């Protein structure tokens, strides 16, 4: 009879004499009853989802903390399967992103590293790629959801962030420009913005809550970092300060040919040409290059791309 | 011919035991199923007695209610702020009761003592010795007790883990308070929260109350404008209140965290708030070696392993840092194959521990 | 909701004169305040990075 | 007729007491209510399992997340 509704209101716990437990509702209302009978004491415990006749203040089932919000905005592509054939160059840091992550989750440490350098490298990319790589739950998650109206919403949201995160650890929890959240300024004036900081201090707390987690995994991304932490390089906290440096040529010729990859081709081409032609093009602008040298090479009628085409990309001014 | 005791005992034997298994879950189910009629009470403090059965109780939902006793109702024992089950319907106590509030593990962060003393960490011993004595001793010495004890510098160096140091060696229960839970919005909830950190440790006591890097719910604001800066101001007001406020650390103390002092409220700093402000500088050289021997060298490692050349080149790290050392090194011991760190996973690491930062 | 809607409206122009009301590349956020305007374009920066199609979403 | 016919849609929403949407209330069917509230009263999520209902999770008329 009782069961069930979608949802109920969940209530949390005081007491669980011993039979007796005290709760209050999603409603806000905190009713006594003698434990109902679908609980269990240990199911039963403060902060919970829990089944409740919204009627009889009756708990119906105990709810498995699940929709405690995933601040749904957050964006989980689940481990997506990406190369570091992607963007090549990086193999320094592919390394060390192994060395930061992988070897770090297969063995007996960081809990996370630290990014810094222009994206469109296909930094994400990177992540993408380790997402795919270490098998780890890949977090997208871009700071300005993190701030907010709600005070400490943030931090609520990096909780949020954080546990059902959790859950889907091993997870490689992604942040892009973390001077978003990475200024506390220097002052007693932080109020001002409290989400940034707190949600960082929050953060900060988090990787200060664990270390050897290797479920959770933390990657940051900036241009460059604003202020410092020995939070933000720790072990169990941001460990690992992770170079991205805009790419040598042949590097660029390497990543130019990931793009020039999938573009029909006559071979006028020399990558390195190209590649030396060009300067510190994080991926895309060889891409862009390879974008437009399409563009032209269909204007120039032809269906294969050639050098010309790429040079003629390079003349489409790259400053 | 003799094979059917078995059969009948066969049969028997289990079947004989399998009565109360399958017997025993009715009357367990059977009193979820009854209990299933047991229905939910309300809950209130009283506010106060207006006459034996009048009482001023407001809801522990809602607001105020003028509402009379019920029955095994202890018109004695009923008295102001006591938590009663009420009636949904009669509107009147439906039970006296004890009471208590909030996510004491979460909302609040109960953690008996902590995890590793204040040894494990050594090397902080400036502040280990001098915080314990300002902090725990002042318990057993009955001749001010201590108001507050502000940690700066890096944090977790030890630095937050101090406080579960600090925390092991009283005995007092660690509450951690982390920031703007205590006001996310929540568009209230203040003392209610910190006073359930006050009173649930005040009746709790011994506890220790360590509350995170409060920036955010501390300092002194921007233009001291209104973000709901306001409500900072008041819950940073409302640790004041209790704090040059009459109310005392009675056995529950107070842990200041800051990774900047400088971040907070002046009037927070003062005597009667805060009676410490507490540096957690880098380990010297000493310090390092000390700390780097202890949080090193306890992970498996040669004598190979390049014990002071590594603190040689280590200088401005901290706790962790020197973690980072052996954690860096590690890389290089997974990398080269060792339970015990080698020299050679070391002083690559030094340097590329030294590398990032000083 | 831009970004949400652009793909709705797919095949669309997101279009933003006043790049320089966000602002540019700036260190205001030594001052600090800036952050969350600086974030806003982060916010722009990030989220159109990755996951837009610009085939069909203009920008 | 639009009313009486659409009071019929009135009241398709008025059982159980109920493109932005901000809030469906669809209210309080309780065996079940198969609504969301994001507002200050009572938060809900049908899920959980495989929680749905044949065309419309519940009410309103508001029927939805």
């Amino acid at each position: 009879k009782n069961n069930r509704q979608l949802p109920y209101l969940v209530a949390n716990v005081v007491e669980v004499v011993g039979k007796a437990a005290v709760v209050k509702t999603s409603s806000r209302q905190t009713v006594f009853l003698p434990m109902v009978g679908l609980v269990d004491p240990d199911k039963l415990k403060p902060n919970d989802l829990v089944g409740v006749n919204k009627d009889s203040y009756l708990i119906l089932d105990t709810l498995p903390s699940e929709f405690d919000s995933r601040v749904k905005a957050m964006e989980v592509d689940e481990k997506p399967t990406e190369t570091y054939s992607d963007v090549g160059g990086l193999d320094k840091q592919i390394e060390e992103l192994v060395e930061a992550i992988v070897l770090p989750m297969k063995r007996a440490a960081p809990k996370g590293a630290l990014m810094y350098g222009p994206p469109g490298t296909g930094k994400t990319l990177l992540a993408r790629a380790c997402a795919a790589q270490t098998n780890a739950t890949f977090l997208k998650l871009a700071a300005p959801q993190l701030v907010q109206m709600y005070i400490g919403e943030g931090a609520k949201l990096v909780r949020d962030a954080f546990a059902l995160a959790k859950e889907k650890a091993p997870t490689i929890i992604f942040i892009d420009e973390l001077d978003a959240i990475g200024t506390k300024r220097f002052d007693s004036e932080k109020s001002g913005d409290r989400e940034v900081q707190r949600t960082m201090l929050e953060l900060l707390n988090q990787l200060d809550g664990f270390s050897s987690d290797d479920r959770v995994k933390v990657l940051a991304a900036t241009n460059r970092v604003d202020v410092l932490d020995p939070a933000l390089l720790r072990s169990g906290r941001l460990d690992r300060k992770i170079e991205f440096p805009l790419p040598s040529e042949d590097s660029r010729a390497q990543i130019l040919q990931i793009h020039s990859r999938k573009m029909t081709t006559d071979d006028d081409i020399n990558w390195q040409e190209l590649a030396r032609s060009t300067d510190e093009f994080n991926g895309a602008q060889l891409k862009a290059v390879t974008v437009e040298a399409g563009m032209i090479a269909l204007r120039n009628g032809q269906s294969s791309v050639k050098h010309e085409d790429f040079v003629e990309g390079i003349s489409e001014v790259q400053a | 011919k003799l094979l059917e005791h078995r059969r009948y005992d066969d049969q028997l034997k289990q079947r004989r035991q399998n009565i109360r298994d399958l017997e025993k879950l009715y009357d367990k189910t059977e009193n979820d199923i009854k209990a299933l009629q047991s229905i939910g009470q309300l809950i209130g403090e009283v506010m106060k007695e207006l006459s034996e059965e009048k009482y001023i109780v407001k809801a522990s939902s809602g607001p105020r209610y003028i509402v009379g006793v019920r029955n095994s109702v202890d018109r004695s024992k009923l008295k102001k702020g006591v938590r009663v089950t009420l009636d949904i319907t009669t509107l009147t106590i439906m039970r006296i009761l004890p009471r208590e509030t909030d996510p004491l593990v979460y909302n609040m962060t109960s953690f008996e003592q902590g995890e590793i003393t204040f040894d494990g960490i050594g090397g902080l011993t400036e502040q280990i010795r001098e915080l314990r004595e300002v902090i725990e001793l002042p318990l057993k010495n009955p001749e001010k007790p201590p108001k507050g004890v502000l940690l700066y510098g890096p944090p977790g160096t030890g630095k937050t883990l101090l406080a579960k140091a600090v925390a092991a060696t009283i005995g007092a229960n660690f509450i951690f308070s982390p920031a703007s839970g205590i006001v996310d919005k929540y568009i209230g909830e203040s003392a209610r929260i910190i006073r359930e950190m006050f009173a649930y440790a005040k009746e709790h006591e011994p506890c220790i109350i360590f509350m995170d890097e409060v920036d955010a719910i501390g300092g002194r604001r921007f233009s001291e404008g209104t973000s709901a800066d306001r409500e900072i101001q008041r819950t940073l007001m409302e640790l004041l209140t209790q704090m040059d406020g009459f109310d005392n650390l009675g056995q529950t103390k107070i842990i200041m965290a800051t990774n900047r002092p400088d971040t907070l409220d002046p009037a927070l700093l003062r005597p009667g708030r805060l009676d410490r402000k507490v540096e957690i500088p880098l380990p010297n050289e000493a310090g390092r070696l000390e700390i780097f021997k202890i949080h090193t060298a306890k992970v498996k490692k040669t004598g190979e392993f390049d014990f002071e050349a590594a603190v040689k080149m280590s200088d401005g790290f901290n706790g962790a840092d020197i973690r980072n050392c052996a954690t860096e090194a590690g890389f290089f011991a997974i990398r080269d194959d060792r339970d015990h760190i080698n020299p050679d996973d070391l002083m690559k690491a030094v340097r590329k521990v030294a590398e990032v930062k000083k | 909701e831009l970004f949400e809607m652009a793909r709705t409206k797919k095949a669309c122009i997101i279009f933003f004169d006043e790049i320089d009301a966000v602002g540019g590349a700036r260190f205001d956020d030594g001052a600090g305040g800036d952050n969350e305007v600086q974030r806003t374009m982060l916010e722009l920066i990030t989220q159109l990075d990755g996951f837009d199609p610009r085939g069909n979403i203009k920008v | 007729e639009a009313r009486i016919k659409e009071k019929a849609g009135v009241k398709e929403s008025d059982t159980g007491l109920a493109h932005p949407l901000q809030v469906a209330r669809c209210t309080k069917i309780i065996k079940a209510k198969y609504v969301i509230n994001l507002k200050q009263i009572a938060k809900f999520v049908v899920g959980l399992g495989e929680r749905v209902s044949p065309t419309d999770i519940e009410e309103g008329m508001r029927v939805g997340v």
